[PDB]
């Protein structure tokens, strides 16, 4: 709600990180875009056209905001449709795995 | 020929309802169609039909012989037919793969005795 | 409790801070005590014997005529079991040992009856299974252990027990897209399947990392190898989340002791385990197994099983190779499951108590046409998590009540309701269903050689429960048949302790071994001519 | 040209004998000829149609290019040395053997999944 | 008939469909995809 | 089976052969080749 430096500079980060700019709509220097399978209703004047990109993903609903987790929590694995191939599905993991991950024992 | 209410049964099905429907129209209608027992009773008319094509001309045959099936019938085998995908082995593809693996479950009892009698 | 408060306490030993300081290896100075307990250790064997015979010696001397000594070898020896009944064959009355396992040594205590002079504390068959027992177990214990990492040693891939994670970084998990981040969730729950699998998202003032642990142990190897592929995971519970966790932590052990139940479970899952491990076994199905096949990391990669359910299995059963591995819907206590499935042997653990509640059953009679049915299935092997009081009818007062109005029994009382049979109604029942077949019961044995399924998988636990479970294992055996072999012939039937009885195994062959095993340590072993027994 | 492709195991010259299967950690790549391309193009293609309820259903992964398959290799491809050697074909377009165990198994695995939808639509 | 929305570029009950069969077009898919053999390569 | 040795690629009594059906592969060389009129044109 009150953004701080920290946060803002989080934010200023995952902007620049590499990405794909988002292309459903194209920039305008006197209008902006906007679907009209949206939420958002134009204001009145000569600013907002109803541009319907060919395959917006996104559909509309909201979100109720939930507290941090005081612990990690597990997941239950259910499983999907495709399945990807042991030799892809391994440096997949390889390419993105904590492998000489330090560890606590605890006790047994 | 399996509870798979297939394109065959399924045209026969809808022309017995748009019969029966109207056959309920003026009058109480105090019965409103069926259709667990349209599509049970279709599905036997049809299965009738492959099993002993020949009666679809004898007279005093349920359902076959009404001047719609038939006519319906082959119309719906027809476009039926022509949409298949590739993949419609997949009907009972379960048993028929559990009875593959059963011959090759024996033929490799052969292979094994190839292996032993002459070493 | 019981032991009445001592006069005085006189202390010794090497840093006694308050006697003076003695080495029970030579001699004493000071007077005798009514009970002189001696904890001293003897740690390099054949002196360390030596030092033992010796300590024992004295403290065996510093006893009041009529007293108590309680020395603690370290290691019990065959060499020191001949000098200990040689020098001291008379000194004491009575003897027994007491290895009070902490952890895994064999440092035994020793305590003698009557410190007097005219004693005779012959070996007996009860030193040899005692000590052998002991032995049984370390390496069981050990055996158990291997699976675990060394302290302070960076995780590779090595370790058996090692925690194997995933860190992304802003992962977009999507569904209907082989996208990295979805792609590395994929193996990561592969790799780590009977586990837990805890996911977080620390918020660093860069990107949200999300790290994806997992206790990877050797039940996911044995699982993940009968993959034939590595299927994704419904991204959307882990699209859902977007709030922040606490970091990861990444450590080999929860921190609680396993309840008394899974010390048991985790006791067949590695019976189970040894017997699916047989070649010969072929085709094996599992009538209930989970609605997720945890029988899955049970079986040789090889062997083909087909786990069956009422509710829907859990994994993609496509993932995994046609041919090896099968899967049934439906209940097996109805008739009409039981068409065209045919499996050379049948595993009935944990379902078949369900079932006969389930189907609102008698036990007895629940069994009576499951097991004609596995005969008909083509079954030559069967073992059922049955639960009857075969040891005692006496229960366990948290985990398992004996209703004895009515044949039942109540896990954590009420938590569920299962019915049981009896020791011998139900062994005549089922002797008469196939009689030729041979019926055996294996329980939790007291060696704890299990323990590479509590320890092995990363769970803490009382040495103090093995106790329970082994008496929750006695309260539910796993009835083994096994119709490819002639059943035993006990004369007495209900074989009373101290009674001769007469056994007939059905060998042709004489030339064989004869060799009964009682709790995981073998007893009776050898030709007709000469046969050792310490079991009687 | 068809087959598998072959290529110079002596090096640059390429006779009727310094040619060899171009064997390899995915198998041996075959060459996927103007008409084969047209079956595994429309059995996808039949497959891609569905695309709708692949999605609708969560199963699925995606439309299935065939160009996720194949490869851009170029070598000689025959059927033998001898007359691969007839056929250099440059940046042709082969699909190694695992390859062609996917496009297999994933046409398959896809021609179950709609088999079964395709069956209810009908 | 619920409505939808993007799923897909139609709506089932959306505005102006209409079944209407022409003898010209006989609906549809791809059944007869050869792979014999010789005819697969 | 008596040793040739370059005749061809492989020696029949060669080392570490191994006959070896999967369900997976069906041998097949090509029978059905397309000629007839309309379809080889
Ligand atoms: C909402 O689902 C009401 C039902 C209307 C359509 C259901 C299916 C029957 C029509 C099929 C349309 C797609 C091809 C037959
Ligand atoms: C030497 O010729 C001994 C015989 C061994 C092979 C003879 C033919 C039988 C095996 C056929 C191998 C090629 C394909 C069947």
């Amino acid at each position: 709600a009150i953004p701080t430096m920290s946060d803002v500079r989080s934010f200023v980060a995952r902007l620049m990180a590499e990405g794909d700019p988002q292309q459903w709509f194209p920039y305008r220097v006197d209008q902006i875009l906007y679907w009209p399978e949206s939420p958002f209703v134009p204001p009145i004047g000569p600013f907002y056209a109803p541009f319907r990109p060919v395959n917006f993903p996104f559909t509309t609903g909201s979100y109720t905001v939930v507290p941090d987790a005081s612990r990690p929590l597990r997941l239950l694995p259910q499983y999907r449709n495709a399945t990807i191939t042991v030799q892809q599905a391994d440096d997949a993991y390889e390419d993105t795995a904590l492998s000489p991950l330090i560890t606590t024992h605890g006790f047994c | 020929a399996s509870r798979t209410d297939d394109s065959a049964t399924s045209a026969i099905v809808s022309r017995l309802a748009v019969q029966h429907k109207l056959s309920q129209v003026g009058q109480a209608s105090p019965t409103p169609p069926d259709y667990p027992l349209l599509w049970r009773r279709a599905k036997r008319a049809a299965s009738m039909f492959v099993s002993n094509p020949s009666l679809a001309l004898q007279v005093g045959i349920p359902v076959l012989t009404q001047s719609g099936m038939l006519s319906a019938l082959t119309s719906g085998v027809g476009t039926a037919l022509r949409t298949g995908s590739l993949g419609k082995g997949v009907t009972d593809a379960s048993e028929k793969l559990r009875a593959r693996q059963s011959l090759t479950v024996a033929k490799q009892a052969f292979f094994d005795q190839i292996g032993s009698l002459w070493p | 409790p019981g032991l009445p408060i001592p006069r005085r306490i006189v202390q010794f030993g090497y840093d006694v801070v308050h006697g003076s300081l003695l080495d029970l290896s030579r001699a004493v100075p000071t007077g005798t005590f009514g009970l002189v307990y001696a904890d001293l250790d003897q740690v390099d064997m054949p002196a360390a014997n030596r030092a033992a015979i010796a300590m024992l010696g004295t403290a065996l001397q510093m006893t009041t005529a009529g007293g108590v000594s309680v020395l603690k070898v370290n290691f019990p020896t065959r060499a020191f079991w001949t000098q200990v009944f040689n020098l001291y064959a008379t000194h004491a009355t009575t003897l027994h040992l007491v290895k009070p396992t902490i952890v895994n040594s064999s440092e035994v205590f020793l305590v003698f009856g009557g410190r007097q002079s005219n004693g005779a504390l012959r070996s007996t068959t009860a030193l040899q299974r005692a000590l052998l027992s002991l032995y049984a177990r370390n390496a069981a214990i050990d055996r158990a252990v291997t699976h675990i990492p060394f302290f302070g040693v960076p995780d590779d891939g090595t370790s058996d027990l090692g925690i194997d994670a995933v860190r992304l970084f802003d992962p977009m998990f999507s569904d209907a897209v082989a996208n990295l981040p979805s792609n590395a969730l994929a193996s990561l729950v592969s790799r780590v399947v009977p586990s837990s699998i805890m996911f977080t998202r620390v918020p660093s003032n860069g990107p949200v990392s999300t790290t994806i642990y997992g206790k990877r142990t050797f039940l996911s190897n044995r699982r993940r190898a009968r993959l034939r592929d590595v299927p994704m995971l419904i991204t959307t519970t882990l699209v859902h989340q977007r709030r922040f966790t606490t970091p990861p932590t990444f450590t080999l052990f929860s921190s609680e002791a396993v309840p008394v139940t899974t010390l048991v479970a985790a006791g067949y899952n590695s019976f189970i385990s040894e017997q699916t491990r047989n070649p010969n076994l072929a085709h094996l199905l599992d009538l209930g197994t989970g609605p997720e096949c945890r029988i899955l990391s049970l079986i040789p990669p090889t062997l083909q099983v087909t786990m069956s359910d009422s509710r829907p299995c859990a994994e993609l059963m496509a993932s995994f190779d046609p041919a090896l591995t099968a899967y049934v819907q439906g209940d097996y206590s109805t008739a009409a499951f039981w068409n065209g499935i045919r499996c050379d042997s049948a595993t009935a653990i944990f379902t078949i108590g369900a079932a006969a509640a389930a189907a609102g059953t008698d036990l007895i009679a629940f069994v009576q046409q499951l097991i004609p049915r596995i005969v008909a299935a083509g079954g030559t092997r069967m073992w059922l998590q049955l639960n009857t009081p075969l040891y005692e009818v006496s229960s366990l007062p948290d985990l398992i009540e004996i209703d004895l109005r009515d044949h039942v029994y109540r896990f954590n009382g009420g938590e569920r309701v299962e019915p049981y049979a009896d020791p011998v109604p139900l062994q005549q029942a089922i002797a008469a269903l196939l009689p030729a077949a041979a019926l055996s019961w294996h329980t939790l044995s007291p060696t704890c050689d299990w323990l590479p399924y509590i320890i092995g998988v990363g769970s803490p636990l009382n040495l103090s429960d093995i106790n329970t479970a082994i008496s929750y294992s006695r309260l539910t055996p796993i009835l083994h048949i096994d119709t490819t072999t002639p059943p035993l012939r006990v004369n007495p039937v209900p074989t009373p302790l101290n009674q001769q009885c007469a056994i007939r195994i059905t060998s042709l062959d004489p030339a064989a071994v004869l060799s009964v095993q009682h709790n995981g340590v073998e007893v009776i072993g050898g030709t007709p001519g000469n046969v050792i027994s310490v079991a009687g | 040209p068809t087959g598998k492709l072959w290529r110079p195991v002596g090096t640059s010259v390429a006779t009727i004998d310094s040619l060899a299967i171009v064997s390899d950690r995915f198998g041996q790549y075959s060459f996927v000829n103007e008409g084969m391309r047209e079956t595994f193009s429309k059995a996808l293609f039949d497959i891609n149609m569905w695309q709708p309820l692949f999605q609708a259903t969560k199963t699925g992964c995606g439309p299935i290019v065939l160009s996720s398959f194949t490869t851009t290799t170029s070598g000689y491809v025959g059927a033998t040395a001898g007359d691969a050697l007839d056929n250099p074909v440059t940046n042709g377009v082969f699909i190694s053997t695992v390859q062609i165990m996917n496009l297999q198994r994933t046409i398959a695995a896809r021609m179950r999944d709609v088999a079964l939808w395709q069956k209810h639509l009908d | 008939g619920n409505v939808q929305t993007s799923v897909n570029t139609y709506n089932i009950t959306g505005d102006g469909n209409s079944f209407t069969p022409t003898s010209d077009m006989t609906s549809t898919a791809a059944p007869a995809i050869d792979l014999k053999p010789g005819v697969l390569n």
